[PDB]
């Protein structure tokens, strides 16, 4: 029951695949797109102290990953290298294929010795962590990520593609 | 239809995406000569069309609930087939 | 069509499965608050419906031969697309 | 060539996709389901001395895995830790994603100095090994499994899903 | 239609495709008894059919450009869905 | 924009699905096939001194793999074990699933030191490296491969498939 959006004459409306009339014609498989939107645009605070308080550790839930094709510029992105007091690395190492968010104006790198208390780090408000083009539910060590959400669309058939219109870093401690 | 219920919604959208059909300029399609992983993107701006951008942001907020539960069920680590399934489910409903 | 040949056939079927449809209670859809991997299943009983359960057990016994040969050919380590392929083959036969 | 089952009027029939009449109307992708059933229901003996004679070691055949969505309760389940005499572990380590069988009334834990003389352990009668929601042709170390087979179905269209109706361990040595 | 441009074109073609629906003897379908990975192939010769084999070689030389630009875009490490997507696109375009 | 080849009356023509009229209709998903062809049929030189000049090293480009179902016999195949002068391995270890080309009438083993200057070895002319039934853009260590390209086809419908019709090594020093 994943909602799917339909665009006609630059208006947006929700539609189950069953509700589609013949008017909202879907002719080719390249009309279907997935877009990942950073939630900085929804007014959230983006400083490191406020962002750290929205990530938490848990055990017993396996990670998951989903693909997204288009994205958005991020004004702030994060990079985490937290450690346990004994020197062990808390977060998992990045699996092959996950590189990092392609576009960030600023990248916050956080390193410290705050005690993690679980197997993985999740998002307490349900949002995803966005990498180059793979959205994940977990934080991976050393890889830049941007907080965001994913949406699915049926784009209009046109001679020009929908996605063709008008074509620093700081380090802080933690505990 | 969709109405935003979130503070300080951003009207603009500086997108980036990968062009599936490629540029194909001369020898640039050969990977030994092509651009690095950081250079395969194209980017633009959907200027001041807040009537559509504001809708997209709200749809993503609502789509998160359904997507998370779906990922909880599937046993595959990386999911790529959501759109293809919706293409099949569109055809199967038409007679 | 199917007829049971096994020495014994258990008529009951206590099943478990994972539901992905609908919406969860409150915050339960957030992974940080949701149940562990051992608590995502739902359970039921096809009480005393021997006429159907006996058929499933025999069909599974026969389906193994075709499935094993299929996995021999494929070079994908984990297969998830058998049902999707059959959906496509259904459509292409009566397009 | 994989058979596909169809349910109508609470009866089961075999019909490849070629023979489907419009009466057995497939309408949405939710109807297609894969079910994994255990061998215990077909009358097979399940004491450990009889179970181990049904698995054998071989080399030169890559392992394979297939997904299955619904399953059955298992009264007997097996966990294996076999070592060749020099102390090396014979069975492969479980890859990411493979996980124990969810529901198991009793779990037999078997360990001992087997003469295992192959690269992988296979089923000598063609049955799969059921792990979580992944059916495998090979045994993995330390993960519970139940012997079973997989079936494919086209479920009836209804307001209530078909799979919604009426909603200890022992340690033994080996050689 | 297609015209060979390569300096030389071999007219014969020995193939080694695998078979998914072979009529296996009683016990050959069980992996414990079946052939090793080097014995699952079937071989044959398309004798002296120059008119098709020459065209088939040329098409491959031209499909590299499109295929590699496609691989540059995808995040998948291994791709298996190219033919399935083309099947879906065939059905959808019959609108 | 990946072309499809359509066969009718033993003639080959290019026809994307955009213009695949009913005269060349599909009926089942087993008609679609992918064929991997070797470069040696197109007249390329195959001696080791001339073959190595068409492979080169680069960094910053992720490797990729694609599946192919049909193949061709290779008169010459290559196996590589290059090393840096310090003794380290120059090429990636083969991931699970890569098993080497199944049919090679002769196999060249090339093993010697070379000033490797990149993460991976690519093909300078855009060709793929054919491993078993997987086509890769990068050379893996110790696995036989044949240079080739991939083509996609829509086969004719018949009682007898398009296929099934009419049913050693040297070591070379390097520097
Ligand atoms: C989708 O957007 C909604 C808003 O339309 C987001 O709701 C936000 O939810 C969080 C909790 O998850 C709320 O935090 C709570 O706020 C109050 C502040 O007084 C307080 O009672 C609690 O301490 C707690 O912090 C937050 O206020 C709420 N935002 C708004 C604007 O109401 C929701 O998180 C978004 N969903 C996703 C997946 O991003
Ligand atoms: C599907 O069900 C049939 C019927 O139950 C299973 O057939 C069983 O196959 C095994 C292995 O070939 C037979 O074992 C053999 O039995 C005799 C002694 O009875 C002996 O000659 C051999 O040493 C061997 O053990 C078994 O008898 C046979 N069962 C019956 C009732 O005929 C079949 O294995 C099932 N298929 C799958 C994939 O589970
Ligand atoms: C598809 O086939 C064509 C030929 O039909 C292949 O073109 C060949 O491309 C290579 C690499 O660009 C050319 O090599 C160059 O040739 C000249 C003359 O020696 C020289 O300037 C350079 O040093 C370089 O070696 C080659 O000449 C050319 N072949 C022909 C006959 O023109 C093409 O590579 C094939 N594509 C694939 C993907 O295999």
């Amino acid at each position: 029951s994943i909602p799917l959006g339909v665009i006609h004459n630059s208006a947006l409306q929700v539609s189950d695949v069953d509700k589609l009339v013949c008017r909202d014609k879907l002719s080719s498989t390249n009309q279907l797109r997935s877009v990942g939107l950073n939630l900085e645009g929804n007014g959230v605070a983006t400083d490191v102290p406020s962002a750290t308080k929205r990530w938490g550790f848990r055990s017993g839930v396996p990670p998951k990953v989903v693909n997204y094709e288009a994205g958005e510029w991020a004004e702030n992105c994060y990079n985490l290298e937290i450690k346990k007091p004994d020197g062990s690395e808390c977060l998992p190492a990045a699996p092959d294929g996950i590189r990092g968010f392609p576009r960030c104006r600023y990248v916050h790198k956080v390193s410290g010795t705050g005690p993690c208390a679980g197997d993985f780090a999740f998002h307490k408000e349900g949002a995803f962590f966005l990498y180059d083009r793979l959205a994940s539910t977990v934080i991976y060590r050393g890889t830049t990520f941007a907080e965001g959400v994913v949406a699915f669309l049926i784009l209009p058939q046109a001679k020009k593609d929908f996605f063709s219109s008008h074509p620093t870093t700081i380090r802080y401690q933690a505990t | 239809a969709i109405v935003n219920a979130q503070p300080k919604c951003n009207p603009n959208l500086h997108y980036w995406t990968t062009q599936d059909e490629g540029a194909a300029i001369g020898l640039a399609w050969i990977p030994y000569f092509g651009p690095a992983a950081e250079g395969i993107y194209i980017e633009g701006l959907m200027h001041n069309q807040d009537g559509l951008i504001c809708g997209l942001r709200q749809l993503a907020n609502e789509t998160t609930q359904a997507l998370q539960l779906f990922l909880r069920a599937t046993t595959e680590l990386r999911t790529f087939s959501i759109l293809n399934r919706k293409a099949i489910d569109f055809l199967l409903q038409r007679w």
